[PDB]
């Protein structure tokens, strides 16, 4: 990649590693962010305060900031927020040693300084652990504990999606205990309000449904990508466009065509053949004269949706499904999902493991936002699942560590006395990164944090009660971190940012 | 078209480029031996100490540089090697003298005096040539190892000298040449893969791969008789034209099997008539040779009449129409052994084939297939010496003062023979001495006073036989140094390049086109 | 064309050699970094391997020829010192090439670093002693073998699961591990793990609840040419071209399926019973649900995707034969494995065939989540193992950790060769280029080099106390007391390539281009 050499690497391609990760958490994360617009390939205006996304909505020129990059995804794999914290942790950890190189302090010594920190920090983790609270059934509990990470990720409504979020983890496992990576899977669909967002489960079909229901009760799909448009391998759908005629006469064909297609899903059983290929016109009124329901237009993903949910195969090829090949729901019924008209099937009882949020709003950015926002909520839950663990929201967790990781430092001595110091250092950038998306100075509130000198109630958020610093309990905010996420936040961060601080410049052939 | 070239820019440039072809090597030469690196336009690196390599590799210069890679092959023909020497050696010899007697101007009494250094080389070379003895084998080994430690290789010198020593006896021409001049034709040198030198087995006569393909054919009989065509395949090679239909498969095939089919029944009549050899230099065909390997007849196929020629008197087959038709024979015994001798399953059929001319391939064994092939150059410039002692017993001994053998008496003659010409004649009695001095500037010290010294040594004690030792640069008997320079090589190397010199003297106009 | 004269011929040889060189002393040592080449992948390869970073991307250098050349031997004669191989020349050529820029030979000063060698190679074997195939002893050594490889945490996180998998050797004769390496990877939750196995694993299995879990009494059916077809030991033909044929190709599939499940089925009848023993069919393609399903009501373990190389460590482990069908087959054939069982972490299911009749193998499955930590973390396994296999594979060993280092420098006394400066200079280079292994160490920590290094002589300038720089320190430690110890193959050897490839720059005294 880099021919580029130098001494480069090192004092220059990790800092502005940091730089591209900077921001897009100081400002982007705590109680809220603030936006990113992003423009993909895919060109339309992406506003990203969530690290995962902006990071790969952005795309790496480094290999500096390529490694760290996953570091904050894994995060949101391994917990759902603290992932703009591998932004502004990871970033905040190794520009510290820029000085210790100019401080002349080598790669591999200092790094024993940032290395023994992490566990001295997992060593002081679970003191400040504050309580804990599990109830998988809870919406409640959950609600304002799926609050801290969309918080970081969402400047849309907090405690609606946390009511909403935390319901349908909670609602699409009512059991839960046992959690699925995607439990969830929102129906997106535009319209009306971000409020008007609500929870279902099962499977949805915002594509195009129709035939008709004739059974809202019983569930039984064949998903197919195959079309009804005249694709089907019992027979050989073959249109003729050589002569009006034979456009006209196979269409006649193509009652009886369809008659060999919906009939043949549905003799297998059906209610909906989830059609995520075409349907020509005879026979689409065929099938609405045969009154199974179709959903047409079904992209891939929901598919990939559904294809999970009920164990059936989306075939290209139109065959009476085997017993592989035709899915069941619970239920498979019309309902306004957020008050849009769309099918919605039913699995809870199924087995669930698919919750449809309807994302609602009347842009996308609002059903992109809480989407942001929601997974971190989805993401939480599982985080609840295995541990209970409550440690209180970012900026006031970091100070009680650093204060003794300082004094860590003291007892340290060794030229990575202060290599731990710096460590040190990388704790208070998360309260910045609330106090400078606040717009006030952590030094302020680090004179008040170790003023007040307490440690883990103690932190400003995003406020508009920030004019002046003002420090909220973050325990008590409802702001409710977990000791697995700073855990593996702390962990990736000293993980990703301590190796690429081992780093030397790319010889090329 | 119309065009004139002038003099010293066309002499210059002979040098030009053979002084840079003079350079490297003469660090390289000797004992004291230096890689020539190419940079490719590729990148790579390429390491000799031959110069032709980096010459051949790369952009031609085209006056000097075009014309000693050629008198390069002439020599390196000649007694196998020196190719480094000659065109060191005329490019030495082009230098001093010529701007000097061109700025003097005149091109022929620098032209005699190429001669009379030449032939100051003869004399005291035979004068000061040491007789070592070919009836020794020893008296070969002391010197036969000595040309194949010429820069990199003292291992192989010990092998290849071996297969060198009698083999060059054994080598002959089919004139009844003699065998002192012999060729690597008749010396010839095929290295055989695989094997080891403990598997080495000495082969003073020729190596048919050709002989033993299969184990179906004749093996460990004592000596061949080769049955060429005539009879025993009788005459039909054709075929009998069959049909041919685009739309069947089959007669596309049965066209072409109807062709082999008449010399299966030729190698068929040769069954019967049970040659243990057949040589066809017509040849057979595929399936034809399986009915010639039923009857242990092993098959010598589309080979020329001199290959059998040789190999029939190196093996000692007949040569014959057919074993029931009679012109009686050629040769029942020219080979006192016939060895089949395999690495891998391809059998290389070793028949070591006495006084015959042959090709005398020699087989040697290195410790892979790969060095082989210097193993070869080892055998070859062994055979080098044993074809210059076959020839000349005496030789010159060497480590370089044989380079001075010449230059000094150059220097008395210079004062003797006189004339204008001893002008010519001094700055040649120059060209001489800088090689030596150069193994002795590799070595340093100082190479200038030492070979003054040496110089004196020449007149005061010997010009070469008591000469200087090339890695070291001290006072030495270039016998007692025991490096010896064959004599011929003298009379090659030198003669060889004054000669190019003189062609570039000659030429002071170069068109192109 | 082009030619590069004297020394400017010598200069960028050296300077592309030694500054090149000085590029890579991040490294090295524990106190050494990884160092970071991405290749033309774009991949991330953060490596304290000189072998690696050699070959991979390399500035564009005729230079970049020889070193490509000799580090790779080092790695594979040994498997370390090519971290090593980098850094000895450059001193070696710093100092020497001192004496060329005060204008003495190349060619002599070659001479005295291969005299030199000798009482290194001499104070190696002298310096060495037996340091026995006891794991821990070898502990202590892929401790420090992987350190000289790789960083110390990964250093020592590897040497638990090393010196293990040359502890399963059956005296097996190499230095190095061949099937103890059986590379499993897998994406982790942890960037740096390793699942050490005994014996072959197969990369992926077939999981199936009526499938038996750990089989003691395992008849090894490996299987090939699948269900797809029937009774068939060559893979037929398919029409998928057509969706129409697609649609008729897939039944008779089942049919071709029944023929081999049942040909399985039975062939588990005669050897096992029906399920009274445990049986294991391998198909190193995907099982088809049905025989996935069919095999496993039978008690036999069908076992999905085993590869060709997995096939064959497969049959040694079980002691048995390899089959390309499902079908009915001489039991002998079928490989008993007293040990298969199938082990599923997160998607992989690896298939442990244990007790392996030849414990030829062992297992390691490579963890991580990102690619170069699973890029990486695989590297220091791979040369570790053959450099800590040395510490078994030879019962001598011979300190690391500098050591040894300061003491043949110190026992050298370059005056001792006096008879030049031919040899009396290239031995000074020589002490010199012996303690770059102290430097870099001394250098990467705190002080100097020397202000450790001096130490290092100084200390053992008090003789026999074998004193180096502490391996992370940078500072004086003794190698000999805490086993720290470099194999018999890595410090002997190390020091040929090293004199030989600044040799041959030595005998470039030219480069054309």
């Amino acid at each position: 990649a880099k021919h580029f050499s130098g001494l480069e690497e090192a004092v220059y391609r990790n800092i502005q590693a940091c730089k591209e990760l900077a921001q897009t958490t100081r400002t982007a994360y705590g109680p809220n962010g603030m936006n990113k617009m992003v423009i993909n390939h895919l060109e339309k205006l992406f506003v990203t305060n969530d690290a995962a996304t902006i990071l790969r909505e952005l795309e790496v020129q480094h290999p500096a900031a390529k490694m760290i990059v996953m570091a904050s995804h894994m995060q949101e794999q391994e917990v759902g927020d603290g992932t703009n914290f591998v932004l502004v942790f990871a970033g905040a950890l190794l520009e510290l040693a820029e000085e210790l190189l100019r401080i002349g302090l080598s790669v591999s010594e200092v790094i024993e300084g940032y290395e023994i920190a992490c566990r001295k920090a997992h060593e002081i983790l679970p003191n400040l652990v504050c309580c804990s609270a599990k109830n998988l059934r809870d919406i409640d509990e959950v609600s304002s504990l799926l609050r801290t990470s969309i918080m970081s990720k969402q400047y849309g409504n907090e405690v609606f999606l946390a009511k909403l979020i935390a319901q349908a983890c909670v609602s699409i496992f009512p059991d839960s205990g046992h959690f699925n990576v995607d439990n969830i899977r929102v129906c997106k669909i535009l319209g009306s309000g971000i409020s008007s967002s609500s929870v279902l489960h099962g499977m949805v079909f915002k594509k195009e449904t129709e035939g008709d229901v004739t059974s809202v009760k019983d569930a039984k799909i064949a998903v197919y990508s195959c079309p009804f448009d005249g694709m089907i391998t019992e027979t050989k759908g073959t249109v003729l466009i050589k002569t009006a005629e034979e456009l006209m006469n196979f269409s006649k064909g193509e009652e009886n065509l369809m008659d060999a297609q919906v009939k043949a899903i549905a003799d297998t059983g059906a209610n909906v053949v989830v059609t995520g290929g075409k349907v020509a016109d005879m026979a689409l009124h065929y099938a609405n004269k045969y009154n199974i329901m179709l959903v047409r237009l079904n992209s891939k993903w929901d598919l990939r949706r559904l294809c999970k949910t009920v164990g059936a195969t989306a075939l290209p090829r139109l065959t009476p499904p085997v017993l592989e090949e035709m899915g069941h729901c619970d239920s498979v019924y019309l309902s306004e999902v957020g008050d849009t008209q769309v099918v919605v099937f039913k699995h809870e009882k199924e087995d669930g493991a698919i919750s449809t949020i309807v994302l609602r709003g009347s842009t996308d950015n609002l059903m992109d936002d809480i989407e942001r926002a929601v997974d971190d909520g989805v993401n939480t839950f599982k985080v609840l699942t295995r541990d209970k663990r409550l440690v209180p929201g970012g900026g006031a967790t970091e100070i009680e560590l650093a204060k003794q990781i300082t004094s860590y430092g003291e007892t340290c001595p060794g030229l990575e006395q202060y290599a731990i110091k710096k460590f040190a250092e990388a704790f208070e950038a998360i309260p910045r990164a609330l106090a400078e998306n606040s717009g006030v100075k952590a030094n302020e509130v680090i004179s008040k944090l170790y003023a007040v000198h307490q440690e883990g109630n103690k932190n400003v958020g995003l406020d508009i009660e920030a004019e002046v610093p003002a420090v909220k309990d973050m325990l008590e905010a409802g702001i409710l971190d977990t000791y697995l996420g700073k855990y593996w936040a702390i962990k990736l961060a000293t993980n990703a940012a301590v190796t690429v601080l081992r780093v030397d410049q790319i010889i090329m052939a | 078209n119309t065009k004139r070239e002038s003099g010293r820019k066309v002499q210059s440039g002979n040098i030009n480029a053979a002084k840079t072809i003079a350079d490297i090597i003469r660090t390289c030469l000797g004992p004291k031996s230096m890689m020539k690196m190419l940079l490719d336009p590729m990148g790579g690196i390429v390491m000799t100490n031959d110069g032709n390599a980096i010459l051949r590799e790369i952009q031609v210069q085209h006056p000097a540089a075009k014309s000693m890679i050629e008198i390069s092959r002439t020599q390196d023909e000649e007694v196998g090697d020196g190719t480094t020497s000659v065109i060191i050696l005329a490019g030495e010899m082009l230098s001093v003298a010529e701007h000097f007697l061109e700025q003097q101007m005149h091109p022929t009494v620098v032209i005699s005096a190429y001669r009379k250094a030449l032939d100051d080389m003869i004399s005291t070379l035979k004068k000061i040539s040491i007789p070592v003895d070919i009836s020794d084998s020893d008296m070969m080994l002391n010197i036969i190892n000595s040309s194949i430690t010429t820069k990199a290789i003292s291992r192989w010198s010990s092998l290849a000298c071996n297969i060198a020593l009698d083999a060059v006896k054994m080598v002959q021409f089919e004139e009844n040449g003699r065998k002192e001049i012999d060729i690597k034709k008749y010396a010839r040198v095929e290295k055989i893969p695989g094997g080891i030198i403990e598997d080495s087995c000495v082969l003073r006569g020729v190596m048919i791969n050709k002989d033993v393909t299969h184990p179906r054919m004749r093996r460990y009989i004592k000596n061949p008789r080769i049955v060429l065509l005539d009879s025993s395949l009788e005459y039909k090679k054709g075929e009998s034209q069959t049909d041919i239909e685009i739309t069947r498969e089959e007669d596309f095939t049965r066209i072409l099997q109807m062709e082999e089919e008449y010399i299966q029944q030729l190698c068929e009549d040769i069954i019967q008539l049970k040659p243990d050899v057949v040589i066809t230099e017509k040849g057979i065909s595929d399936l034809a040779q399986h009915y010639l390997m039923r009857a242990n007849i092993t098959a010598i196929r589309r080979v020329r009449k001199t290959d059998n020629n040789r190999i029939a008197r190196a093996c000692g087959a007949r040569i014959v129409s057919r074993p029931e038709e009679l012109r009686e024979d050629d040769v029942g015994t020219g080979a006192g052994l016939l060895e089949i001798k395999k690495i891998g399953d391809e059998y290389f059929t070793f028949i070591t084939d006495c006084k015959d001319p042959k090709a005398c391939t020699i087989l040697l064994r290195g410790a892979s297939k790969e060095i082989l092939s210097e193993v070869e150059r080892n055998l070859q410039d062994a055979m080098q010496v044993c074809r210059n002692v076959l020839l000349d017993p005496q030789l010159v001994p060497g480590g370089g003062a044989s380079e001075m053998a010449v230059a000094h008496a150059l220097t008395e003659k210079s004062k003797a023979m006189t004339g204008v010409e001893q002008w010519p004649y001094r700055a040649v009695a120059q060209a001489l001495e800088v090689i030596p001095r150069t193994l002795i500037q590799n070595c340093g010290a100082s190479t200038i006073r030492l070979l003054t010294s040496l110089r004196a040594k020449h007149t005061q004690e010997n010009c070469e036989t008591w000469g200087v030792n090339g890695e070291t640069g001290t006072l030495v008997d270039m016998k007692e140094l025991g490096i010896w320079e064959p004599l011929a090589v003298k009379l090659q190397t030198y003669k060889t390049a004054v000669e190019t010199a003189v062609l570039l003297l000659r030429i002071d106009d170069i068109v192109s086109g | 064309a082009e030619v590069a004269r004297a020394q400017a011929a010598l200069a960028v040889n050296i300077s592309a050699a030694r500054g090149l060189q000085d590029v890579l002393r991040t490294n090295l040592g524990p106190k050494g970094t990884m160092k970071m080449l991405v290749s033309g992948a774009g991949d991330i390869k953060l490596t304290k391997d000189g072998n690696v970073l050699l070959h991979e991307m390399q500035i564009q250098h005729p230079t970049a020829s020889l070193i490509a050349k000799v580090a790779t031997a080092q790695d594979d004669i040994t498997g370390d010192g090519t971290t090593s191989n980098v850094l000895i020349i450059g001193e070696l050529l710093k100092q020497a090439d001192l004496y060329i820029s005060e204008g003495l030979h190349p060619r002599i000063i070659t001479e005295g670093f291969e005299a030199a060698k000798e009482k290194a190679l001499q104070f190696l074997e002298e310096v060495k002693v037996s340091r026995e195939m006891d794991r821990e002893t070898l502990i202590d050594v892929a401790r420090t073998s992987l350190r000289t490889k790789v960083h110390a945490e990964l250093a020592d996180v590897l040497t638990e699961a090393v010196v293990d998998s040359i502890l399963a050797i059956k005296k097996q004769d190499e230095p190095i591990d061949l099937f103890m390496i059986e590379i499993m990877e897998m994406k982790h939750k942890s960037e740096t793990d390793t699942s050490l196995i005994r014996g072959l694993v197969l990369d992926h299995g077939a999981r199936h609840p009526d499938m038996k879990k750990r089989v003691e009494d395992a008849y090894i059916l490996t299987c090939n040419v699948s269900l797809e077809y029937e009774k068939t030991e060559v893979n037929s033909g398919f029409f998928y071209k057509s969706a129409e044929e697609r649609e008729k190709l897939v039944k008779a599939e089942r049919k071709f399926i029944e023929d081999r499940v049942k040909k399985i089925i039975e062939l588990k009848r005669k050897v096992c019973g029906d399920s009274d023993k445990g049986f294991v069919v391998i198909n190193q393609k995907g099982i088809d649900p049905f025989s996935l399903d069919a095999l496993s009501k039978e008690g036999i373990v069908a076992l999905r995707r085993a590869k060709r190389r997995n096939m064959e460590r497969l049959t040694l482990a079980c002691g048995g034969v390899a089959l390309n069908s499902f079908d009915d087959l001489s039991p002998d054939c079928l490989g008993h494995a007293g040990l298969v069982y199938e082990y599923t972490l997160g998607e992989e299911k690896f298939t442990f065939i244990e007790k392996c009749n030849n414990p030829r193998s062992v297992t390691l499955l490579i963890k991580g989540p990102n690619k170069h930590t699973l890029t990486q973390i695989k590297d220091a396994v791979r040369d570790g193992l053959r450099a800590v296999k040395n510490a078994i594979d030879d019962g001598c060993v011979v300190p690391g950790a500098g050591a040894v280092e300061v003491a043949m420098a110190e026992a050298l006394i370059k005056h001792k060769p006096s008879v030049k400066g031919r040899a009396q200079l290239g031995v000074q280079a020589f002490a010199d280029a012996l303690l770059i292994i102290p430097k870099v160490l001394a250098q990467n920590s705190g002080f100097d080099l020397q202000e450790t290094l001096v130490k290092i002589q100084a200390e053992h300038s008090e003789s026999g106390q074998l004193v180096g720089v502490d391996l992370n320190t940078g500072e004086p430690m003794v190698a000999a007391e805490v086993g720290v110890w470099d194999n018999y193959c890595v410090k002997k050897q190390l020091l040929h390539s090293c004199t030989v490839i600044a040799t041959n720059i030595l005998l470039v005294d030219e480069i054309m281009r």
